[PDB]
């Protein structure tokens, strides 16, 4: 049971470094550009809703 | 949003394959099952005992 | 699996900054960020940094508002957006904190998940008024034999536990929690004290042992441990008793009774000192900030026995003060002593001399005292106070030709002193306290050998359990001793004493 | 029962009072008292004999 809990913790840190890799993937692609456009229009709609 | 997308992508596209039972076995206590509390031998056999008790006992008051 | 829990949380992020007041750090030093912005801000409001640090805003100054960071310095840096939570410090309160070891913020450090809290209430709530209180008449029994008789403790009361540094100060406190299990188990909510232990500055290892001890005695199911550990930040430490009090208020407000043990306010003082000096507020006596009195008094007057208008409810309190080399003239002790309605004064010699509890009942006083004492126990222990008083005077007679009267006293006193010992982490019921004391009072134990006092107690108890558990039950239910009961009790005592 | 064992044991102490030379009264008493006390604390100590495969 102790190792089961440990394995869950190990799983969490393993899954953490995969996020770091995915972060590098998002910032590399022109998803980096396209999501800035998405944020821009999203902010336009939101800020208009103020 | 894009945050959700990033996560979705990460989780979906990056899958772990869990560790073997053997690796777990090392990291846990293995188990050796204790067998038999032993059967002792019959104590104070023979008429050595019978004679010993009858003869030895006589120590009573006056 | 764990990933699935993460997806839900990530889906739960979709908040957006919709706030017309922000701040940007101007300079960050000493955990005292000095922020430019926050033009309209409520005092002591909780503020959230870019680095997710939480803070309160102790100084609102004309040009800058000096937030004090609840987080670590490394996280914060210049210019950081300072979102305004817009809520003065409030922490979830409800019945959910029962059997929950929580940090100050309200997050479970025992990981028993989100608190079942029916409100989040502000940390500063002014003390109950003159008319919202009524006179105390409900005992609380610590199970420690000396305490219950010599220093009887009621409910909704202030009563110090001023004593020597970590000489099981915490042990004396924990014992009360254990004895309350017996009454707590009892269905009536007049018999249910929902205890709160406020662990201030106590290292996580120490609090882990506490947690373990409580769990062993299954006290978690009415216990709450508000934990501000040694590592926890000085703002959290400052607000830790204030926060804790609010948790208590929910029970009290609901009309129930509860007991909050602030341990130790001496360490609370130091944390406030750290804040004040760093906020450049003028220093004061014993290098403690000047309004430390105002804080301590404010905290301690949120404990009271509320009127029947207020549904009889109460919040008993027992502050613990740690004596810095026995200096009771020290500024922080003197202040607390004034505020408290009684003090219990543990003496080092007694501890060393193996007397545990090491409470010196010479300088222990309760200013409410016998008003909320069990009637039975009151009857059989007025005498006990007087005998012990004489024993103190006749202490010096310990070293040739000496009056018989003094020697009789000396014997009676020593046997009594041995009798009032209670091994640490074992409480006792009042219905078994009174018989033991009756014997001693009647001087039966004077005859009994000192070594055989220990044996006597359990044996007498066993004799009572078999022979006269009618008496024990009568004592328990009647709650008073009557001449007929005392008659039977005397007989029982004689019979046991003879054997 | 066990109450007999000890009753007869202590009866023999007050019998040995009347017939001194006891040197094995103590050996009889010690052995029965000991092992009787050992089995009762064993039986109260006893772990559940199954592996908890319900929860764990």
């Amino acid at each position: 049971v102790r190792y089961e809990a440990s394995l869950r913790q190990l799983e969490q840190r393993q899954l953490a470094k995969s996020v770091i890799s995915r972060v590098q993937s998002e910032l590399g692609n022109p998803k980096f550009q396209e999501k800035v456009l998405q944020q821009s229009i999203s902010e336009i709609e939101q800020l208009l809703s103020k | 949003n894009v945050i959700q997308d990033l996560y979705l992508r990460e989780l979906k596209d990056t899958k772990l394959a869990p560790s073997t039972l053997q690796d777990a076995e090392g990291n846990v206590k293995p188990w050796n099952p204790p067998q038999k509390p032993n059967l002792p031998e019959l104590e104070l056999q023979g008429p050595e005992a019978l004679k010993a008790y009858t003869e030895q006992n006589v120590e009573t008051a006056h | 699996e764990v990933s699935s829990i993460l997806e839900e949380r990530i889906k739960g992020v979709s908040d957006e900054a919709n706030l017309n007041e922000t701040g940007r750090v101007l300079a960050v030093g000493d955990g005292i960020a000095r922020v430019f912005g926050l033009n309209n801000i409520q005092a002591e409001e909780l503020v959230e940094f870019s680095s997710g640090v939480k803070g309160m805003a102790l100084n609102l100054e004309p040009g800058q508002v000096g937030i004090v960071l609840f987080g670590s310095d490394r996280l914060v840096k210049e210019g950081e957006l300072v979102k305004r939570t817009g809520n003065i410090v409030d922490v979830p309160v409800g019945p959910g904190l029962l059997g929950r070891v929580v940090d100050a913020l309200g997050n479970p450090i025992d990981g028993k998940g989100p608190i079942d809290a029916a409100g989040r209430s502000r940390a500063q709530v002014k003390a109950p008024g003159i008319l919202p209180r009524r006179s105390v008449h409900e005992p609380v029994q610590t199970g420690l034999k000396a305490v219950d008789a010599l220093v009887p403790i009621g409910r909704g009361q202030r009563e110090l536990i001023i004593g020597d540094r970590q000489t099981g100060k915490t042990a004396v406190a924990l014992d009360t929690i254990l004895n309350q299990k017996r009454w707590n188990n009892g269905s009536d909510e007049s018999k249910k004290l929902y205890c709160v232990y406020v662990a201030v500055g106590q290292k996580r290892s120490t609090v882990a042992q506490l947690v373990q001890t409580l769990e062993q005695h299954d006290a978690m199911k009415y216990s709450i441990i508000v934990a501000a550990t040694a590592s926890e930040a000085a703002p959290l430490q400052y607000l830790a008793p204030f926060t804790a009090a609010s948790i208590g208020e929910w029970f009290r407000d609901n009309g129930k009774h509860a007991l909050i043990v602030y341990d130790d306010l001496s360490k609370q003082a130091v944390a406030y000192r750290q804040l004040s000096l760093l906020l450049r507020r003028p220093p004061g006596r014993e290098a403690y900030p000047g309004d430390v009195f105002y804080l301590h008094s404010r905290l301690l007057e949120r404990a009271a026995k509320l009127s029947e208008k207020e549904g009889s409810g109460s919040l008993t309190a027992l502050p613990v003060i740690e004596t810095q080399g026995g200096d009771v003239s020290a500024y922080i002790p003197t202040n607390v002593i004034s505020i408290t309605d009684g003090q219990i004064f543990l003496e080092a010699e007694l501890f060393y001399k193996g007397i545990r509890p090491a409470i010196n009942v010479g300088l222990s006083v309760s200013r409410v005292g016998s008003a909320a004492q069990v009637k039975a126990l009151k009857q059989v222990a007025g005498s006990l106070k007087l005998f012990l008083a004489q024993y103190r005077e006749v202490a010096a007679f310990a070293q040739s030709d000496l009056d018989a009267s003094t020697k009789q006293t000396l014997v009676r006193g020593e046997r009594l002193t041995q009798l009032l010992k209670q091994n640490q982490y074992s409480p006792l019921a009042t219905e078994e306290q009174v018989p033991l004391i009756y014997a001693g009072v009647n001087g039966h134990l004077d005859g009994i050998e000192l070594s055989r006092i220990g044996e006597f107690e359990s044996s007498f108890l066993s004799y009572l359990k078999s022979n006269h558990n009618e008496l024990l039950t009568e004592i328990r239910e009647k709650g008073e001793l009557s001449k007929e009961l005392l008659a039977s009790l005397k007989s029982a005592t004689e019979s046991f004493v003879a054997t | 029962a066990k109450s007999a064992a000890n009753k007869l044991d202590w009866a023999k102490v007050i019998s040995s009072l009347r017939i001194t030379g006891s040197t094995a009264t103590q050996l009889s008493s010690f052995k029965k008292r000991n092992d009787e006390a050992r089995r009762q604390l064993l039986e109260l100590q006893s772990q559940p004999t199954e592996v908890d495969f319900s929860h764990y």
